[PDB]
């Protein structure tokens, strides 16, 4: 399953 | 910023004249991801060419598998034509049954 | 005897068309198992392997929701970077994210990965310690600072050490027949007269999995490392892989050359020569 959140750049 | 696509044109199964098979166009090592891929039979655009999802390599460059049903014969010609920002004109690569 | 779970995310802005397209593909080892593409009407996370149909509705709905929301954040990120760099909307721009875990034979984490690229170049990367970031330019320094402020490393590290590993173990179980199949290559040598004096011997490796293979040519036991031509290993389209390797040899001397094949599914290596009759 995917990462729970992504980076906010 | 820009990398030039490499192309391989090849059948899924060993080619037998008259027998149904799948023609693959494997297009790799390109950037940006926008690309146009056409598969040709005797110079004519083949409708119903499925693209298998755009993934990427360790250098971030993209790869994709275009594929269509085909039935090779002794004289028919098959090709893959690719249009991409890194190239001035489209590159056409003809299917060679020994490759 | 390791395995990996990996996700590949791409947002690509399309000047003139609508919002940026967002694409996700997920892999267990060399097998694509899930995908998402925002150009689909009513886009959902989809199985790309038959055995993923064993995951029930709640899995698909939660992964779809995460993907959709992630696509939105990639869009925000694309706008943010346009602003950092003062770039034109007349050009398209691309944001890519790769992350994943490798696990060893014991099922323990060998390493975690989490890294992004903007327009095909490294932007920011989670270091191997899973605790610190490597930035590249001063735009990515800003991004690094923001991730340090929300302790982003802690969130990514926790995922990579826990759920990434556990889900990899789960998918390996659900897809074990496919994923552990070790299909050896079916190999043969073909013969293509080249110029009356010379011929091409092409050694074929077909229908194999995983992709890692060695396909080499020798002249009387000498490895032809300077002479052999070969293609990149390539998908058959059915989950298996293909490769060939070739040499140009004197006509009438074909017997002196051997093709050699190594692969996980071969308990012993193959040695082949061209068979005339
Ligand atoms: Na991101
Ligand atoms: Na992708
Ligand atoms: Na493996
Ligand atoms: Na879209
Ligand atoms: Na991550
Ligand atoms: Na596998």
């Amino acid at each position: 399953a995917m990462a729970p959140r992504t980076l906010l750049l | 910023i820009q990398k030039t696509p490499q192309i391989q044109v090849y059948s899924r199964h060993p080619p037998e004249n008259g027998k149904p098979n799948i023609l693959n166009c494997y297009v790799t090592q390109f950037h940006p991801p926008h690309i146009e891929i056409q598969m040709l039979k005797n110079g004519k655009k083949i409708p119903k060419v499925e693209m298998s999802d755009m993934s990427f390599s360790k250098d971030w460059s993209f790869y994709i598998l275009a594929h269509t049903e085909f039935t090779p014969t002794e004289t028919d010609t098959y090709a893959c034509r690719v249009k991409h920002a890194s190239m001035a004109e489209p590159k056409t690569v003809y299917w060679d049954r020994d490759m | 005897s390791s395995h990996s779970l990996r996700y590949f995310h791409t947002a690509m802005s399309r000047p003139g068309l609508g919002e940026p397209r967002f694409i996700v593909v997920g892999y267990v080892d060399d097998t694509q198992f899930v995908s998402f593409d925002s150009d689909s009407e009513n886009p959902k996370m989809e199985p790309r392997a038959r055995w993923m149909e064993q995951e029930g509705p709640e899995y698909w709905e939660r992964e779809t929701w995460k993907a959709r929301d992630m696509g939105r954040n990639f869009r925000v990120n694309l706008r943010t970077l346009l602003g950092y760099y003062n770039q034109s909307k007349d050009e398209s721009h691309t944001l890519q994210w790769m992350y994943g875990c490798d696990v060893g034979p014991d099922g323990r984490l060998l390493r975690g990965y989490c890294q992004e690229a903007y327009d095909g170049q490294d932007y920011i990367s989670l270091n191997e310690d899973l605790r610190s970031w490597t930035a590249t330019d001063f735009a990515s320094q800003i991004s690094k600072h923001k991730s340090e402020m929300v302790d982003e490393a802690h969130q990514q590290r926790a995922y990579l050490q826990g759920p990434c590993v556990e889900w990899l173990h789960t998918y390996l179980r659900l897809g074990n027949k496919t994923l552990k199949r070790s299909d050896p290559p079916k190999a043969h040598v073909t013969h293509h007269p080249r110029s009356e004096d010379y011929v091409t011997l092409r050694c074929w490796a077909l229908g194999f999995y995983p992709a890692d293979i060695t396909l080499t040519w020798q002249l009387n036991g000498e490895e032809l490392t300077q002479d052999m031509e070969f293609v990149e290993t390539r998908p058959a389209g059915d989950g298996n892989f293909q490769k060939w390797a070739s040499v140009v040899v004197p006509l009438g001397k074909e017997q002196n050359y051997t093709c050699h094949v190594e692969h996980e599914g071969l308990p012993e290596p193959l040695t082949l020569r061209w068979e005339p009759p």
